RNA sequence: CAUAGUCAAAAGAAGAGUUUGAUUCUGGCUCAGAAGGAACGCUAGCUAUAUGCUUAACACAUGCAAGUCGAACGUUGUUCU
RNA sequence: GUAAGGCGUGGGAAUCUGCCGAACAGUUCGGGCUAAAUCCCGAAGAAAGCUAGAAAGCGCUGUUUGAUGAGCCUGCGUAGUAUUAGGUAGUUGGUUAGGUAAAGGCUGACCAAGCCGAUGAUGCUUAGCUGGUCUUUUCGGACGAUCAGCCACACCGGGACUGAGACACGGCCCGGACUCCCACGGGGGGCAGCAGUGGGGAAUCUUGGACAAUGGGCGCAAGCCUGAUCCAGCAAUAUUGCGUGAGUGAAGAAGGGCAAUUCCGCUCGUAAAGCUCUUUCGUCGAGUGCGCGAUCAUGACAUGACUCGAGGAAGAAGCCCCGGCUAACUCCGUGCCAGCAGCCGCGGUAAAACGGGGGGGGCAAGUGUUCUUCGGAAUGACUAGGCGUAAAGGGCACGUAGGCGGUUCAUCGGGUUGAAAGUGAAAGUCGUCAAAAAGUGGCGGAAUGCUUUCGAAACCACUGAACUUGAGUGAGACAGAG
């Protein structure tokens, strides 16, 4: 019961770095998602 | 083939006939002998080969080589019947037992004689 | 009934023997629930006889009542897991034994 | 484990029948060989179409060849129907 | 100190004869090795440990292979004091 | 017999479990079997009493438990055959009653038309399965005999009873075939237990000893049972075992074989005999035995072993082969005959190939021959092969299943991957040591797998948003015995 509660804790707290890390790469996505959108619409209208 | 062919249709053997499929996979049978003749080899080899028509214990006919210089054999006479072919002569694919049963030894024989059913010479 | 008791190993004249966990109605070299350990009836070079056992094994069957054989009792006192057998008590028989020193090595009167 | 798959029959009442696959490795070839079982799944309301990607628990045997009880509805078939599409043009 | 310490879990990869006037290739046949619940011939000194109806789940003479408890219970009848 | 109701491996829920361990509560009263009871029946609440000889020791009953077994279910894995394509009709499911210790078409009734099948159902053939055995540079192939685990069966079919447990090898009932008695009315039997006998066969053993050991039944014990077992007997059937001597010896004896008939002419041959030494194995004669297996005691083996003594190289070497493959050559006889032969081939007057003499080579208490398996055989090729002319591209397409197949970003955790836990029986294989001397054991490793928990997130699968290089469209130009 003590090893499974240590490696609850442990696990706790590397969930919780992990979301933190995928937050903030989910953050940096969305500039570039926007820009390159920006982009392919322009090339559809300038074919179109 | 490819390793998909392989998987669906395996590799089967190669097929191969029995050789004596009389003796059924039994070193010796016994039998009786029917008839009990000579046969003259294939060419390019010239002789008057002994044989005998021996019938066997699980009722198959064959015919079977008798080795060696002069024989006993008759007609109704018990031999005692090995594998192994005579290359002068298609059909017969056996060989009696010398000292079996039977068909006797020969003695005077001195040399290889334990395959003619010769005893050793006492020495005196 | 669990029993702890003796299968026999080794060769014809060659005794040793085993010690397992059984069911009682199973054949005495064929199906067991554990190995305890071994015991050689025969002496060595020591002067004496050998034996293994797993001690926390057998005590977890002689806790949920498992009973030993009648070898078994004698080498399981012998071991300190057991009391001694009740006819211990008795003693040895007695008698003249021929006391006369033999060669260790060679095996011949000294 | 998880028990996972397809709707292939549900005329029975109460019983649907559910085809899983999975991947037996040929040893000798060195490939993994797709196969499939088809189990027989308790179905209280009969809500499994044909199509449907369903999810199995283990179960006593509730029927001669029915060990298994449908959990949950993992993806819906879709079925065509043609009035109901007609309607959809027609917006 | 120490009835400690040592980190092992393999070895095992051989070719020859035979198609042709000769050649190389294709392709079979045969041979040298190990083995068996084996059988047969000739010939045999010893110890030990294994193994020994593969065929007819064919028919079986004879003896044995499952009893024990008088510390569950009466019953009759043997002896002797 | 059984091709999946079995087995291997891992799980499960809807069950039971004598004896064995550990708690608690009880163990009261009538009747029946010629006599009684721990036998049978009845009442409460279920029961059963014995022992002051076993008096607080056994036994029984009820309730909770541990342990061990058993029943039931299930995932995955586990033959050949398509010159077998459809199979099923309590069949597949539902409801309700019954049955079971227990889920369940297990089955009565009613309702629906399902279920299985080209990922091979059903038919036919063969087969017990596993651990494993033999072989093999890994893989595979053949086998599943001994031994152990699981299953099935017990003269052939069908049943249930008793029981904790059986639809029960040496229990019962019924039917059948065969067989033995019968006083003729009728009864009896089942070696696929251990020995043993006929029979079949190429072929496979004693109508042995003891419960001393280990295991098992009954008994409080004393004991009694035990063809389980242990141990003897028969069989070169197997096994990296041991022995049949160690030296010396030239009249190079006699005798045998060969020879311009060379060097003691060459060789058998230092070979033998003779002489000296040692007596393993076997033989013969004795002696101790709490030597040892077994101990509190008990020893079948044991006419053994051990120790000592007697003796005398004494009692103990064959089988195949010698043309090439393949180590080993001469003489005589025979004359395509007799014969040999695994393959190629030998023999028709000088045969190293047939048969005998002489010599020699390989193995050796064996050695050949036959059968059977693997190897060599990459000769069914995963490891590791092919298809122009040698076996082998379908006459050519289209498409079902299946197999295979681009990019980025995000998510997820089924596969994948890391660790932990459980399991992977024992024996066998491998390592190592000790033991032993043809024999044993301990500890490891291996068992490449499955289940559970917790990490990882690149790949495969799955989900979402996108991309354009592969595929497909459009517009505009064309060519064509389509
Ligand atoms: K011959
Ligand atoms: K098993
Ligand atoms: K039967
Ligand atoms: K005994
Ligand atoms: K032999
Ligand atoms: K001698
Ligand atoms: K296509
Ligand atoms: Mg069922
Ligand atoms: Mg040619
Ligand atoms: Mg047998
Ligand atoms: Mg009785
Ligand atoms: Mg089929
Ligand atoms: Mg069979
Ligand atoms: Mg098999
Ligand atoms: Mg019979
Ligand atoms: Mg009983
Ligand atoms: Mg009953
Ligand atoms: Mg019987
Ligand atoms: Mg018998
Ligand atoms: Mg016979
Ligand atoms: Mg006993
Ligand atoms: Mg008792
Ligand atoms: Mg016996
Ligand atoms: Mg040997
Ligand atoms: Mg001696
Ligand atoms: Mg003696
Ligand atoms: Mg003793
Ligand atoms: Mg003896
Ligand atoms: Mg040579
Ligand atoms: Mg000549
Ligand atoms: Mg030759
Ligand atoms: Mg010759
Ligand atoms: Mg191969
Ligand atoms: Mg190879
Ligand atoms: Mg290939
Ligand atoms: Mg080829
Ligand atoms: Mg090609
Ligand atoms: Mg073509
Ligand atoms: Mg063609
Ligand atoms: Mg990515
Ligand atoms: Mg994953
Ligand atoms: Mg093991
Ligand atoms: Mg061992
Ligand atoms: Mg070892």
């Amino acid at each position: 019961e003590a090893r499974l509660v240590a490696e609850r804790a442990a696990n706790e707290e590397r969930r919780r770095l992990k979301a933190e890390a995928a937050k903030v790469r989910a953050e940096e996505r969305k500039i570039f998602q926007d820009e390159f959108r920006k982009t392919l619409m322009k090339e559809r209208a300038e074919k179109l | 083939p490819t390793f998909n062919q392989l998987i669906r249709h395996g590799r089967e053997e190669k097929r191969r006939t029995d050789r004596t499929r009389a003796l059924d996979k039994c070193p010796q049978k016994l039998g009786a002998c029917l008839r009990v003749s000579t046969r003259t080899p294939k060419k390019p080899n010239s002789a008057l080969r002994k044989i005998a028509k021996v019938r066997l214990s699980n009722r198959h006919d064959i015919f079977a080589y008798i080795p060696g210089e002069g024989h006993n054999l008759q007609e109704h006479s018990q031999v005692l019947i090995r594998g192994g072919r005579v290359k002068d002569l298609p059909g017969v694919k056996f060989h009696c037992i010398r000292g079996v049963k039977d068909l006797m030894g020969i003695p005077g024989r001195r040399r290889g004689r334990s395959k003619y059913g010769a005893e050793k010479p006492k020495s005196i | 009934v669990v029993r702890l008791r003796l299968s026999r190993l080794g060769c014809k004249n060659r005794p040793f023997f085993r010690v397992m966990a059984t069911d009682s109605r199973s054949p005495r070299d064929g199906k067991h629930i554990e190995v305890l350990g071994y015991f050689n009836p025969l002496p060595g070079q020591d002067g004496g006889k050998r034996m293994g056992l797993k001690f926390d094994r057998i005590k977890y069957w002689l806790s949920v009542g498992a009973q030993a054989s009648d070898p078994v009792q004698r080498l399981l006192f012998r071991s300190g897991l057991l009391p001694p057998p009740p006819m211990v008590a008795m003693g040895r028989k007695g008698g003249e034994r021929d006391t006369r020193p033999v060669d260790p090595m060679t095996g011949r009167f000294v | 484990k998880p028990v996972i798959g397809t709707v292939v029959s549900n005329k029975m009442q109460k019983s649907v029948v559910v085809a899983v696959d999975r991947l037996f490795h040929n040893k000798l070839y060195n490939r993994y060989v797709k196969r499939t079982s088809k189990f027989m799944a308790h179905d209280e309301t009969n809500a499994c179409n044909i199509g449907d990607r369903v999810k199995l628990d283990p179960s006593r045997p509730l029927s001669k060849h029915k060990n298994w009880i449908v959990a949950e509805i993992i993806k819906k078939a879709r079925i065509y129907s043609p009035q109901a599409a007609a309607a959809a043009a027609l917006s």
